[PDB]
């Protein structure tokens, strides 16, 4: 996260951190959406043009962690995956489209204080949320800047911006599976996620039901709080029904 | 990065 | 929705506390 603030100890206890096994390194973020299964950027996992390609035996799920790299001794529950599973029409040959994965957890988490999934929208919270101007938070360990490392947990909220903005912003090819957000150079606020960000959760509070919400899936940019650059996010209710099909289909 | 526990 | 229990945080909505910019987000839905 780029210009954003440390979060406060459980502001978002959704929050999944994305563990190498060896190297031991912070590969992504992700979020907790039962206590089963884990959403997060396909890209994390499988991204062939720089050879990558991680399997279940390969990474770790650390949750309701706030410190970076500490291992927070008795508030922190780490997991093993039993299984991966990739959107069948990721493009990762192109624009990064259908940027979204499912894990499955080897044992279900206890919810704490620290550690509670998050809502997945239904299309009526899309509906009314889902509009350029309104504003979402984004969380992550990731880079402080472009081109160091938070010590903890930064969250930015962001307005969402209209569709032909995130379109003339870009050379890159733009769907429906996506949106962008951040300032405009004018808006004279800034802030964005950045490498390290990725796979975590763009979320938004229901002014309906007082309930958190996510909407994105932090998934790409060019650089990282450039001027008149926008980062874009995996559209997560447009994904919704392939969501509730491997739940339904595979576990829980 | 702080050592993580054995059994993970 | 995606869950039951689903986005109430125990330290903040469960307790009627509010975060510190939370109200950031709520003043931009009009
Ligand atoms: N919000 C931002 N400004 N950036 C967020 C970047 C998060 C970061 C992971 O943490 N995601 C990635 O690096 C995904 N990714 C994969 C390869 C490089 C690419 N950036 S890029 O400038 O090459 C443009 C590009 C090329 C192909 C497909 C999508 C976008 C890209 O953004
Ligand atoms: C990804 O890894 C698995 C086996 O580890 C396999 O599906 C595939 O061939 C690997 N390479 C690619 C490009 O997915």
């Amino acid at each position: 996260i780029v210009e954003g603030s440390d979060a406060e100890i459980g502001m978002s206890p959704w929050q999944v951190m994305l563990f190498r096994k060896s190297p031991q390194e912070l590969l992504c973020g992700a979020s907790l959406i039962s206590d089963r299964w884990v959403l997060t950027a396909a890209h994390c996992l499988l991204y062939p043009p720089w050879d990558k390609n991680f399997t279940e035996n390969d990474l770790l799920v650390r949750i309701g962690k706030h410190s970076r790299t500490r291992y927070e001794r008795n508030i922190e529950k780490i997991s093993m995956l039993e299984k991966i599973y990739i959107h069948p029409r990721y493009n990762w040959r192109e624009n990064l489209d259908r940027d979204i994965a499912l894990m499955k957890l080897k044992k279900p988490v206890a919810f704490s204080d620290y550690i509670h999934p998050v809502c997945l929208p239904d299309r009526e919270t899309a509906a009314s949320l889902l509009q350029a101007g309104y504003k979402g938070r984004v969380t992550g360990w990731g880079n402080l800047k472009e081109t160091g490392q938070p010590s903890v947990l930064q969250v930015v909220n962001l307005p969402i911006v209209e569709r032909p903005v995130c379109k003339d912003s870009t050379r890159i090819r733009i769907t429906d599976n996506m949106f962008c957000a951040g300032y405009k150079p004018d808006e004279g606020k800034r802030g964005d996620a950045c490498e390290g960000d990725s796979g975590g959760p763009f979320v938004m509070k229901s002014p309906f039901n007082n309930r958190w919400y996510q909407m994105g899936i932090v998934s790409w940019g060019e650089g990282c709080d450039r001027d008149g650059k926008y980062g874009f996010y995996t559209h997560v209710f447009r994904l919704k029904k392939w969501i509730q099909k491997v739940i339904d289909q595979f576990g829980e | 990065f702080e050592e993580i526990p054995e059994e993970y | 929705s995606g869950e039951a229990d689903c986005g109430l945080r125990p330290l903040f909505e469960k307790k009627s506390l509010e975060d510190k910019t939370e109200r950031e987000l709520l003043e931009s839905y009009i």
